[PDB]
């Protein structure tokens, strides 16, 4: 019997959402059940950016699947250059401040090649034209090596359909497209599988599709990215067992509890409630909300994202010298970093060797550096964008700040209190008030109280033998959230889920 | 130019 | 060493053209000579067309050669209905008046298909539908039984690209279509073959590569459809010998020998003339006409594109109380059949039993049919359409009739004089001139004069002796153009067309 | 529909 972790598919930084699945994935393993992620969008570099996190074998992306490119790993590279100038006699131009070079039969342009590396190593994707130089078709190409997808182009580079291919160049899959409002949307699907040709009208079908293919009587999914994964889950029968995983507050106004819609990326879940085995969600308070929004009509249970390991790194190794702040938070209007820029500010004048370190990504980051540089504070607030290892970070950090207006969780409040950082956090929806206990391992201040926020972090700076108190506590606490803690959860879950 | 149509 | 004999393709009623090539080809066959035809165009009816004249060995296509479908039989027959019902599960709903089905599945049209035939034994075409209706797709079946083509569709059903496959399903060429005044034209195709993948503009350009791949050292090249084989050969170097093969009037006034400018399908040949070992005319006049407007630049010679054999079936078995007039050729305009209903219109009013049979096929049926109508000559005049063999249609036939205003030679006279049928015709170029000896085997009256027409039509109906006189001729003149006659001027020629 | 075939 397998278990299925549904997502979406993967970026270079990973996220939240995609941590919480890899996170359960590696407690999965701990414990010796089989566990898979499954991605659902056509990604020709996912292969890369699941290489630094899981195995190729820890997981199954659909348009792999029907490309039959499923657990296939990295081809020794091809020398293109080196085909197209020996083998083919083109001509090739390198186009200055570029990986891309213009490709001719004598004097006649045929194709426009981007490459993905200055080694020229990885073809990215090639351009073909016609004898009017019109773009008629690209070829993208997996970072694996092999041409994934040709896309057919009309009128002015406007997407007409798509051909998928397995890595021999066999065609697998076709998307044909119509605009509306400017955008491509597909209105038919060709998959070649299994001898047969099947007919969808769009990727939710395909994706119904899919998931009934992966299925063995005993097999077990988890719904972790709900506007996509829901409305698929909606289309397969209800023989198979899925459960819905809520990664945030589930309703646009947390205020409202009893009359706020639900998140549109929820829309589809609680508006076909009785398809799911249950709800998970983080948090008490939250399982406590949503089994009484929906009535009971189905089981809610609450089982945190993330866990606490023992930590082989430097803990609390502070700069004499300085106070080391750190915010660890997406650049998104949600968590409100305007507001600790604000209180840098104020701080500055009393403690002049203060230090905020804000690691993320995300479109604010132009409106945070115009605050900074407003407020004279480049010298004190750091953007230190999204790094991949935080470990070095935590060493030398004194205090972690949270002015989130909305958390499922924060994963990045465990992980502080884990490395033995206390945490002052305003007390919303969801996750701060389960993970701090005000005294023991940080302070909750009420929301958007920018008062108490300066009130209680000049308390801990002024008081070095509280902040010591508190980062015990934080080790104390994160105890709680343990590898052990999280599987003893997992277990009992999995065991009483299936119907008997 | 006309020439950086050719690219994407 | 092969003679290779190059024209566009053989359709459903062979024209002119195509039955020369034929002729050729069974005159090279019974002299011992290697002799195949070429065919260029896309046709996946050929080798339904080519069965009634040629063997599956007397001919290569160009899309075959590269389709890998070059000398590939007829399949077993395949059940679609069957497969679709019983297989796949699809509803069918047969279209009222046709071998036509719409084919559904969860209650959603998916796709149309087309049968040749009333047994559904032949799948002709199937087109394919999106989401809301839209055509996406066509797929177009050899009637050899594998899919041939696939065309997508942009807009109002217009051709934006074709893919074509060998019988596996493997793509072998791809072309890119623009819309230039309302019609679909290539901008450039792609061929796999031989492990490369080739780029070209035009089909031009394509037509001179397969040339290149067909030629050994010691080849001969006949140049038949002009419009379309002489730029091909233009493209092809000087070292592959070609000889240009004339088919009718070589200039659009014919009446301004000097000054008329050559015919649009002709053009390109007579703008390279020093690329040709050779034109090749039917007859006399044509020969001296064309050597002196091109100044004796290249050799110019006559050998005729039709010749009589010894008949084995009944000749000249009139019906006494009935007369019977025939006409074969093509509904076309400059054939002015509307002439010869016109001479019956008349010709009633004297002899009461008289029948014409017009033999052929196109674009004036409708209009002659209306005019037939709008007379009341239904009893008198019979579109016969096309039949593949005239042998016994010529058995009682008392006269043949030709009002063109022009011809290359007119394959169609010399088969009515085969069969003892004498002719009327106009007495204009090229052809008809060389034909008939005026009082021997025929009449040859004045380009238009419908007056003298029916004069000499009447006089030959009053004159039973005369008939059965001119009757004698036609045999007599037919034996001038005997198979044995056109073998020795082959011969000849292929002895001498090469340098030594 | 009347477009449908061909
Ligand atoms: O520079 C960074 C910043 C953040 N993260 C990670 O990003 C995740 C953010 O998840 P969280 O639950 O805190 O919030 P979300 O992004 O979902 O709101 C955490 O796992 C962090 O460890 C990271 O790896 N490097
Ligand atoms: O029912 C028909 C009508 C015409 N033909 C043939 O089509 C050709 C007509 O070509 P011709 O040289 O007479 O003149 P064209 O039609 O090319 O001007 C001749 O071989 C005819 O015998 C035929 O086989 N069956
Ligand atoms: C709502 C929000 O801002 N962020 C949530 C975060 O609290 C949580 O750690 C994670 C749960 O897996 O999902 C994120 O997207
Ligand atoms: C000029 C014309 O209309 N038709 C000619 C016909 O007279 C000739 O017998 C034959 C030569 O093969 O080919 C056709 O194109
Ligand atoms: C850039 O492309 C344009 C085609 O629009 C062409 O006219 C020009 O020659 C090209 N220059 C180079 C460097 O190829
Ligand atoms: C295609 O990229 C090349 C090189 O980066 C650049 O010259 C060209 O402008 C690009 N075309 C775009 C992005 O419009
Ligand atoms: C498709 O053929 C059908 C069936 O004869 C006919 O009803 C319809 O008009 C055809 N469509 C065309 C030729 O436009």
């Amino acid at each position: 019997a397998m278990n299925y972790f549904v997502g979406n598919s993967l970026g270079v930084n990973l996220t939240g959402i995609e941590k919480a699945i890899i996170n359960r994935l590696n407690l999965f393993k701990e414990m010796g059940r089989p566990a898979q992620c499954v991605f659902l969008s056509w990604n020709r570099y996912l292969y890369r950016n699941a290489q630094n996190y899981i195995t190729s074998s820890d997981y199954i992306n659909m348009y792999d699947f029907f490309q039959e490119a499923t657990y296939l790993e990295r081809n020794e590279p091809f020398d293109w250059l080196s085909y197209w100038t020996d083998e083919c006699h083109y001509t090739l131009k390198h186009v200055e401040n570029s990986h891309d070079f213009r490709i001719y039969d004598q004097e006649r342009f045929l194709m426009y090649a981007h490459f993905q590396d200055p080694k020229y190593r990885i073809l990215d994707y090639v351009n073909h034209f016609d004898s009017q130089r019109r773009k008629v078709k690209r070829d993208f190409y997996d970072v694996r090596g092999f041409l994934s997808c040709s896309r057919i182009l009309v009128d002015k580079q406007q997407t007409l359909c798509e051909f998928f291919y397995n890595p021999e160049g066999d065609t697998k899959l076709e998307k044909y497209f119509s605009y509306k409002d400017g955008k491509p949307e597909v209105q038919k699907i060709i998959v070649y599988y299994a001898n047969k040709q099947y007919f969808f009208n769009n990727e939710t079908e395909l994706g119904a599709f899919f998931i009934k293919q992966l299925y063995q009587h005993g097999d077990l999914f988890f719904s972790d990215r709900n506007v996509y994964t829901a409305p698929i889950f909606n289309l397969t029968p209800e023989s198979i067992p899925v459960v819905a995983v809520l990664h945030s507050t589930h309703i646009k106004n947390i205020d409202a509890l009893d009359s706020s819609p639900f998140k549109n990326v929820y829309k589809a879940m609680f508006e076909n409630l009785s398809r799911y085995r249950a709800i998970i969600v983080s948090t008490e308070q939250q399982k406590l909300d949503v089994e009484k929004r929906i009535n009971h009509t189905i089981p809610v249970v609450n089982i945190p994202v993330g866990y606490s390991e023992t930590i082989d790194t430097p803990v609390q190794t502070l700069d004499q010298r300085s106070v080391k702040l750190i915010s660890v938070a997406r650049y998104s209007p949600e968590k409100q970093l305007h507001q600790q820029i604000e209180l840098i500010k104020r701080l500055v004048s009393y403690v002049p060797k203060i230090e905020l370190h804000m690691y993320g990504f995300g479109s604010e980051s132009k409106k945070l550096n115009e605050l900074i540089q407003k407020y004279g504070l480049e010298n004190h607030v750091y953007l230190r964008g999204f790094l991949s290892n935080l470990d070095q970070e935590y060493s030398d950090a004194y205090l972690s700040l949270i002015t989130s207006n909305m958390e499922g969780f924060s994963l990045a409040l465990l992980e502080s209190l884990a490395h033995g950082v206390p945490v002052i956090s305003y007390d919303i929806k969801y996750g701060p008030n389960e993970l701090i206990t005000s005294d023991f391992n940080g302070y909750l201040i009420t929301k958007n109280d920018e008062d108490a926020l300066f009130d209680k972090v000049k308390y801990v700076i002024d008081h070095p033998e509280v902040q010591q108190r508190l980062s015990k506590g934080s080790l104390a606490k994160a105890q709680q959230y343990s590898k052990a803690s999280l599987i003893k959860q997992w277990d009992q879950f999995v065991r009483l889920i299936l119907e008997h | 130019s006309d020439s950086d149509s050719d690219s994407d």
